[PDB]
């Protein structure tokens, strides 16, 4: 459990150090936590295949303050938090190429947030007229049921 | 200044097996810069998780990678049971492990005789469906869906083998290597076969791992690690197979490791059908699995369980965890969230695949673009576990 | 003399119930019936596998089921194609490329929309990526249901679509119009 | 004041932060049970 | 066994008749003994020669010239498939499903006027007021 | 049968089709549509169509009142909707339905009818 | 390693309103210069001009905002956009997401005032 | 395969308005209604599936405490429009009146086991 | 959200006393609660009809000839929206079938040349009548009605007299009809105008390419009529849509080839050998320029004063020179670039062949 100053320094320490070489990374993700002051938790799975065990750390970011990146040392971690920011929004500082990844190319919203709905905010058809894929607002024939 | 020009590999093209836009950038033949677009088969798994009971949620894992679906269902099982602190029985541990292994002759079936028909072998593709069609017909009798079973579930397995199974997959296992034997004739020895594949797609055991590589991807490199070996899950500490790990880092040894994949595959299935122990194949546990039907319909309590467990669910203890299974793909993984609730309050699953298309452009860069046909090939890339 | 007056007949049969009983109507008939058993015998559709429905697409290509017999031959571009089969889910970042992919094909064409996600968008049907059926997107001639359709399933699509075809008129509807 | 305005790089609609009124509280404790799990949660709808 | 011997074999044994009918049909020659026929009309087979593969010892000639699998009744559909040993022909009497109503096979009737129509089995959940007028005495 | 229409014409049906069953004429509960209200709201989806193959299933009211009140000796009757001639369940939870009381009584699940042999 | 690609900016939240002014101006002129691209790129069936204005539009939406991370993310999320429209990743139908107003008029009865939004049902 | 709606013996229909296949549907494909019938039964007014979000995985099946809904063997339904593809109360009964002997066959095979 | 923009209100009633309340924001999912007849949906303006009506939920009634010609309507709209009804003039139960249950019937339909089967007179006269007669009996509340420019009951050109005996028949059976008088249409996959000139290896003119009209955008008069569709206030009236600006054909054939970069072949050759040329062509089978058409090369448009306008609509028609780049920049070739001269000394920079 560690803050965002603290990446580097602690991914460096968990890369290089004998007794603890993780040196594969595995995913990296976010969750939200949306009654936090800080709401976003970035978290970081890595194993070592050496000593045969796995590690989990965990930071915390919001929507404008930044993390830093580990593709200083793990060139794995591009495609994780370039998904971590598409998903999420959170904003990876040092990272080469930041940019969405999943969603469609000019989607508007993150959607793995809390606050996001589940059909989100928009549908796409095909309009005759302007013999084009139209972006539109959302209506569905059967409303969603939570249950 | 090496001017570049940019070819998109294709939206929709044969090499892909699935919806990839590989927008590659090249100097002559040579590829120099690589630009996997995906999102295409984004469906939003991990959010409409977010809205679902942890059984209603379980069909999205055999959704993901859509030709190894019970090993999807069993890494969810594994950390839901992780989070229920449950024990599945022994017989549902040996017939869980006994169809992740058909689902690896499975997967192996296809991405082996994916990747020939892409580098130009039509027919080993055509020889190796037909015994996906014989071990598909199990899969249907046991779940009664030739593709998309959920028989695997949190707990162990929805139903006990149906009669006359154990004997009918030895008569398969009898015949299936020469069906082995029969295209590495055609491929292992190959000249044009080992042009295409030695040292192509050359990775380091060292940018092996920084990238996140794991499965026949990693051990090709020379790294000896499994899953099954290492953090045995199901029953694989009950059975003996061995590991087959290649130097050289290239396609063909990629192959040559999936291939006797096949082969340990076939040995466990042997096993699991001469040593198929007796019981329950769920958890006696009615507060986490269905009563059986006798009782639902004689019993005051199996019925209450019943209805709560298929109206509100079970709730599972707070918590999180990371847990991982050797899928045919690789290392493929789930970190799940539970708030004490009935749904999940966070579901990521780390596929295989997308660490190997985001490692891509590293393995690809100086080679031709025919093979990088060959690469995607060996990396089995399905987009539904790329995309999720 | 102008044309001020019109013996158009009342209670004349629609296509649908329409016999033929002149030698123009059987000439017609039997060409229509060449032009659609080619229709049929040739069934050419695009290689548009886009999720886990493409499985069973290939396990129609197997020995089990041989598409082959029937003529089927799955052809990369659209231009040399007849079909389109939209066999997994349409996504929002997908549907222009599917659009593109319809448009380029050369009349006639036809459209089999292959799965639940494709039909009308599925167990993907709340998601905020997923388009609810290519019927939004496209024009759909058969709709195979299933999660997946077993290829059973899609064989019986494509017979459906060779009835249609089979019952399509061609010259007749020109003497019709 | 001085509270930071996420709205503007939410990418949600701003029909939201113009139009639409929310309401917070906690779940009534139902007179079909005796229960109270679910309180003790502030909901949003 | 897609030999010649074997489709000559089978043109023997059904007449010509069957083996024009068969290769209009099936566009295979196969010989095997009559087991039932459906409702519909559809006669079912199955073959006990070693040259036939697994999968292939039961078929159908169907009785309509434009035929369809949804033409086959159900119990054969199941039969035909490999799902039950026994045809509905040679079953139990109580095996037998009981039915108080009267049995209609009505085969898949899509492309044409007898396609099913769907509709609402309910009314508006909101009812209106017939409106009716008042004096003011 | 004819039916007049919101825009004020007629939508003639045969009387077969008319009914809410081929086994009864009325509706069997409230908030149920009847026949004419369907092609009143819908007719534009049944025109060319044939209501000959359209689905028209037996109505279970009408036919659980056929079947004969069965008679117990005592107070309770007990109900498992059971094939008999099948393994498994295959029917409905067993059910004791009290027959104290003069009339007959009907299960919940099914709708057998009981009672105390007078 | 994996290199970035055409038009790629490394993510660095400037520490000061001055120098991310002048990351915002050269954005400006990107847009600016690259607008005769989208128009070529992208079948568009209007003027440069136009696609400048809108530019400008999206640019003035921003104008007045403070809080110097949120100026940050919007200059990130910007130069995602430009990345997205010069490369030709996104397709006509997503580039004239940002064009409303030239496609043709949306019926007769639009409502400002109060009456028509109530015979409507948007009041 | 293909959905059903059963009956008992007697005629009457199985189902009995509990909404657990509504509840357990993962796609959200099933939508019931209910009231009280004329006879005092506890019976559907409503009941659809959307085949075209359907995924066919048995959940139905398996939540029914009275076998009311069952899948078929049937894959053979393929239609020419998306509007025959949601079925109702009418559609399903019917089929259930044509799949009996079927869905009988699998019952005496597969429910020992469920 | 999404809107109504074509009501004014959401609770409608009908001149034939159907009450019609409006469901939803406007969208797909939405309904208006209107039902539609469109009789000539698989052609050039029915399909922008059809869709600007789906797009909103009212359901269109499509009677079709073709099964293959109107697939692309059932897009235009969600499930049970458009609805199909096979249909000949020749059968009257049709013509009741389609218009039975609708609020709105559109007749758009008519030839440019003479069939077998159909004369100018079986299709603009005898089909009119066919189909008033049922709007008649079945009481529909609005019928709308297309006859082209320049209709007139005797005149050089059978076409218009037909479309004005037409126009005639209808007015005099349907009283509260509605008669929509379209100029020439152009836009994309139009029929004779500008996809023929940027396509056609040469036009020719028996007159000079002198012939003058104001064309109209086929999207313009589609939103005109779903505006009349709406506007009760257009029951009995006439109208004469035809646009901003003036053109002759020779005007237009500049402005084509002034977009498409590439010279438009023109001949104008005479009118006794040009109408013997079509009147030979009529022999095969396709669609051909017909004899009346260079016939109608002579017959200018005549506007009708006391007819209504798009601006009794509230509406403002875009002009051909604006939307000509639009509808014709795919038939443009874009030879080369520019001016490769100052592209020599920073070509050289760059490696061209790789070593
Ligand atoms: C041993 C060998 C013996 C061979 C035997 C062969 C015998 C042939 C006898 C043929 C006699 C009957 C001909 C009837 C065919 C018409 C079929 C039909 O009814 O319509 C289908 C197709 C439709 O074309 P279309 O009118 O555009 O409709 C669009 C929506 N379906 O209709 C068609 O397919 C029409 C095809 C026309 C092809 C001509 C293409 C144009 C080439 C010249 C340029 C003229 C372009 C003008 C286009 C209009 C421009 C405004
Ligand atoms: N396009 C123009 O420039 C102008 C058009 N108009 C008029 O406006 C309307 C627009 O039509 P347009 O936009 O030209 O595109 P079309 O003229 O192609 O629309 C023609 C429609 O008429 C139908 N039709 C023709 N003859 C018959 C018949 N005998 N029986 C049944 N249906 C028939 C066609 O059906 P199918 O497709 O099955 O043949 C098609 O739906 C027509 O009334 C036309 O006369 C007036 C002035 C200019
Ligand atoms: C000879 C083939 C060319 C026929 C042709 O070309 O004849 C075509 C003519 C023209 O018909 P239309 O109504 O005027 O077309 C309408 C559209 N127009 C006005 C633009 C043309 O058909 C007839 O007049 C009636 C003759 C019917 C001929 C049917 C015999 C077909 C048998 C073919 C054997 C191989
Ligand atoms: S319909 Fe089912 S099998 Fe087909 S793509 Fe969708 S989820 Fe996969
Ligand atoms: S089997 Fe089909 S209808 Fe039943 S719950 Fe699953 S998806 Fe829904
Ligand atoms: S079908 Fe079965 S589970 Fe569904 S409401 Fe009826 S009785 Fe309950
Ligand atoms: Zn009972």
């Amino acid at each position: 459990h560690v803050a965002p100053s603290a990446v580097i320094p602690v991914t460096t320490f968990l890369r290089d150090n004998t007794s603890t070489q993780y040196k594969s990374i595995i995913d990296i993700t976010a969750v939200d936590y949306p009654s936090r002051e800080n709401r976003f938790e970035v978290v970081y799975n890595f194993l070592s295949v050496r000593h045969n065990s796995r590690i989990r750390l965990k930071t915390y970011a919001t929507e404008v303050t930044p993390v830093p990146s580990i593709t200083c040392l793990y060139e794995g971690a591009n495609w994780f938090e370039r998904e971590a920011y598409d998903m999420y929004g959170v904003f990876f500082e040092g990272h080469p190429d930041l940019r969405r990844i999943m969603t469609d190319y000019g989607f508007e919203g993150h959607p793995l947030r809390k606050d996001f709905p589940l059909t989100g905010y928009t549908e796409v058809r095909w309009d005759e007229e302007k013999r084009r894929v139209v972006y539109e607002p959302l209506e569905l024939t059967q409303a969603f049921r939570n249950f | 200044r090496i001017r570049a020009f940019t070819i998109n590999f294709g939206p929709q093209h044969p090499a892909a097996h699935g919806v990839l836009r590989l927008i590659l950038e090249l100097s002559g033949e040579e590829i120099i810069r690589s630009d996997p677009h995906v999102g295409l088969l984004h469906r939003g798994t991990e959010k409409l998780i977010e809205y679902k009971t942890y059984m209603q949620a379980l069909p999205y894992f055999d959704r993901l990678d859509y030709v190894s679906m019970m090993t999807n269902e069993q890494v969810f099982s594994l950390a839901v049971e992780k989070l229920l602190n449950v024990e599945v029985p022994l017989r549902g541990k040996y017939i869980r492990t006994m169809f992740g292994e058909i689902t690896r002759v499975l997967n192996h079936l296809m991405s082996v005789c994916s990747h020939a028909m892409d580098v130009g072998a039509l027919t080993p593709f055509l020889w190796g469906f037909e015994e996906r069609e014989k071990l598909m017909e199990f899969y249907e009798r046991v779940s009664g869906a030739r593709l998309h079973a959920a028989y695997v579930r949190p707990g162990g397995v929805s139903q006990d083998l149906p009669a006359g199974l154990l004997d009918d997959i030895y008569m398969w296992a009898t015949q299936f290597g020469d069906r082995l034997d029969e295209i590495e004739e055609l491929l292992t020895d190959n000249r044009i076969w080992k042009l295409r594949t030695v040292n192509i797609g050359t990775v380091t055991a060292q940018d092996a791992l920084n990238l996140g590589l794991s499965g026949p991807m990693l051990r090709g490199s020379g790294i000896p690690f499994d899953i099954r070996k290492n953090a045995p899950y199901d029953a694989y500490d009950k059975v003996d197979f061995d590991v087959p790990v290649g130097m050289n880092g290239d396609c063909y040894d990629r192959y040559l490791i999936r291939m006797a994949e096949f082969r340990q595959s076939l040995r466990i299935i042997e096993q699991c059908c001469n040593d198929m122990p007796a019981g329950a194949v769920k958890v006696e546990d009615f507060k986490i699995n269905s009563p059986p039907r006798n009782l639902m319909k004689e019993d005051m309590e199996a019925l209450i369980h019943h209805f709560l467990l298929y109206t509100k669910g079970y709730s599972v203890p707070p918590g999180e965890t990371y847990t991982a299974i050797e899928a045919p793909k690789g290392e493929m993984g789930v970190y799940v969230v539970s708030d004490g609730s009935e749904r999940p309050y966070k579901c990521k699953i780390r596929a295989p695949g997308f660490a190997h298309l985001g490692a891509f452009d590293h393995i690809a860069r100086g080679h031709f673009l025919p093979d990088a046909v060959a690469i995607i090939g060996t990396m089995d890339l399905v987009f539904g576990e790329v995309d999720r | 003399p102008r044309v001020s007056s019109s013996s158009m007949p009342t209670d004349f049969p629609l296509p649908s119930q329409q016999k033929p009983n002149s030698a123009v109507d059987y000439t017609l008939t039997t060409l229509d019936a060449v032009a659609n058993w080619a229709r049929q015998g040739s069934f050419w559709p695009v290689t548009f596998g886009l999720a886990c429905c493409a499985v069973e697409m290939m396990h129609v290509s197997a020995p089990r089921y041989d598409q082959d017999r029937l003529g089927i031959i799955f052809r990369a571009s659209p231009r040399q194609s007849d079909i389109m089969i939209v066999a997994g889910t349409l996504t929002n970042k997908m549907a222009p490329v599917l659009r593109q992919v319809y448009d380029q094909m050369p009349e006639p064409r036809w459209v089999i929309s292959m799965g639940s996600c494709a039909n009308g968008g599925g167990y993907y049907h709340f998601s905020y990526s997923v388009v609810r059926g290519c019927d939004r997107i496209v024009p759909v001639d058969v709709y195979v249901p299933g999660c997946p359709p077993t290829s059973e399933a899609l064989m019986y699509g494509v017979f459906q679509l060779q009835r249609k075809m089979r019952n399509t008129k061609i010259t007749r509807m020109w003497y019709r119009k | 004041d001085n509270v930071p305005a996420h709205e503007i790089v939410s990418g949600a609609p701003a029909e939201l932060s113009r139009n639409r009124v929310v309401r917070i509280y906690q779940q009534a404790k139902p007179a079909t049970q005796s229960g109270e799990y679910g309180t003790f949660a502030w909901r949003l709808d | 066994s897609s030999s010649l011997y074997r489709v000559l074999r089978n043109a023997w044994e059904v007449g010509p008749r069957s083996y024009w009918k068969q290769l209009n049909s099936i566009g295979d020659t196969k010989s095997g003994r009559l087991v039932g026929t459906d409702i519909y009309g559809n006669k079912f087979y199955e073959t006990d020669h070693q040259d036939e593969i697994h999968l292939r010892t039961r078929y159908v000639e169907y009785k309509e010239k434009d035929y369809d699998m949804s033409q086959v009744e159900p119990g054969w559909h199941f039969w035909l498939g490999y799902g039950v040993d026994t045809a509905p022909c040679n079953t139990p009497k109580e095996k037998l499903p009981i039915r108080a109503y009267p049995y209609k096979f009505q085969p898949n009737y899509t492309g044409t006027p007898g396609a099913f129509v769907t509709y609402n089995t309910l009314k508006p959940k909101i009812s209106a007021w017939e409106p009716v007028t008042k004096q003011r005495s | 049968k004819s039916i007049i229409s919101y825009n004020g014409n007629t939508i003639e049906i045969p009387e077969e089709y008319t009914k809410q069953a081929p086994n009864r004429d009325s509706t069997w509960a409230p908030a149920q549509a009847s026949k004419t209200e369907i092609y009143k709201n819908n007719m534009v989806r049944f025109e060319q169509k044939d209501l000959s193959k359209q689905p028209m299933p037996y109505a279970g009211i009408e036919l659980i009142a056929q079947q004969p009140v069965r008679f117990v000796h005592g107070n309770t009757a007990v109900c498992d909707g059971a094939n008999h001639n099948g393994p498994g369940a295959q029917g409905h939870p067993k059910i004791f339905i009290n027959v104290d009381a003069p009339g007959s009584h009907a299960c919940q699940y099914c709708g057998t009818r009981y009672e105390k042999e007078h | 390693a994996i290199i970035a690609t055409a038009f790629a900016e490394t993510v660095k939240f400037s520490g000061s309103k001055q120098e991310l002014q002048k990351r915002t101006l050269a954005l400006y002129r990107q847009f600016l210069r690259g607008a005769p691209t989208f128009a070529d790129l992208y079948e568009v069936q209007f003027s440069i001009p136009t696609i400048r204005t809108k530019i400008r539009q999206e640019f003035e939406r921003h104008r007045f905002v403070d809080d110097l991370s949120i100026q940050n993310v919007l200059y990130a999320k910007g130069h995602m956009e430009y990345q997205e429209c010069i490369n030709f990743w996104k397709q006509q139908a997503q580039f004239l997401k940002y064009f409303p107003e030239e496609d043709d008029i949306q019926g007769r009865h639009q409502p400002s005032n109060f009456v028509d939004k109530f015979l409507k049902n948007r009041a | 395969g293909e959905h059903a709606l059963r009956r008992y013996p007697s005629g009457e229909e199985r189902c009995i308005a509990c909404k657990l296949c509504e509840a357990i549907c993962p796609a959200l494909a099933i939508t019931i209604d209910a009231e009280e019938r004329i006879d005092g039964s506890r019976r559907t007014t409503k009941y659809d599936i959307d085949m075209t979000k359907c995924i066919y995985c048995g959940y139905c099946q398996e939540s029914c405490p009275v076998d009311a809904i069952v899948e078929t063997p049937n894959v053979e339904y393929a239609t020419e429009t998306r509007e025959e593809l949601l079925y109702n109360k009418e559609k399903l009964l019917a089929n259930g009146d044509k799949w009996e002997l079927e869905l009988q066959y699998a019952l005496d095979a597969d429910a020992p086991y469920r | 959200m999404n809107s109504f923009e074509n009501l004014a209100q959401d609770v409608n009633i009908t001149r034939s006393g159907k009450t019609l309340i409006a469901k939803g924001t406007g969208g797909r999912s939405s309904r208006t609660g209107y039902t539609a007849t469109v009789f000539g949906a698989n052609g050039f303006l029915g399909s922008y009809l059809t869709a600007k009506l789906a797009k909103h939920g009212t359901t269109v009634v499509v009677p079709y000839r073709e099964e293959m010609a109107k697939r692309h309507l059932k897009v235009t709209g969600d499930l049970g929206v458009v609805n199909f009804l096979e249909m000949d003039l020749r059968n009257l139960e049709s013509i009741d079938e389609a218009v039975r249950h609708s609020d709105i019937v559109v007749n758009l339909i008519g030839r440019e040349y003479e069939t077998k089967n159909f004369n100018y007179y079986d299709v603009h006269v005898e089909g009119a009548r066919r189909i008033a007669e049922a709007v008649k009996k079945h009481n529909i509340a609005r019928y709308i009605h297309v006859s082209a420019f320049n209709a007139e009951i005797d005149s050089p050109s059978e076409f218009n007299h037909t479309k004005g005996l037409g126009e005639q028949v209808t007015k005099d059976i349907v009283p509260w009809a509605t008669i929509v008088r379209p100029a020439p249409m152009f836009g994309r996959e139009d029929k004779w105008f500008l996809d023929r000139m940027a396509r056609s290896p040469c036009l020719v003119s028996a007159n000079k390419f002198q012939e003058t009209s104001n064309p109209v955008h086929v999207i313009d008069v589609a939103a005109a009529l779903e505006r009349i569709c709406f506007d009760d206030s257009t029951v009995a009236q006439t109208f004469e849509l035809y646009g901003p600006q003036k053109f002759t054909q020779k005007q237009i054939i500049d402005m084509v080839s002034e977009t498409l970069r590439k010279e438009v072949r023109h001949i104008e050759l005479p009118k006794a050998l040009y109408q013997a040329y079509t009147k030979a062509t009529q022999a095969i089978w396709w669609p051909t320029y017909s004899p009346d058409q260079v016939e109608r090369q002579f017959l200018s448009q005549k506007i009708d004063p006391s007819a209504k306008t798009f601006n009794d609509l509230d509406l403002t028609p875009m002009e051909l020179p604006d939307l000509m780049f639009k509808l014709i920049r795919p038939y443009r070739v874009n030879t080369f670039q520019h001016d490769v001269s100052q592209l020599e000394n920073k070509e050289k920079t760059f490696v061209h062949i790789l070593d």
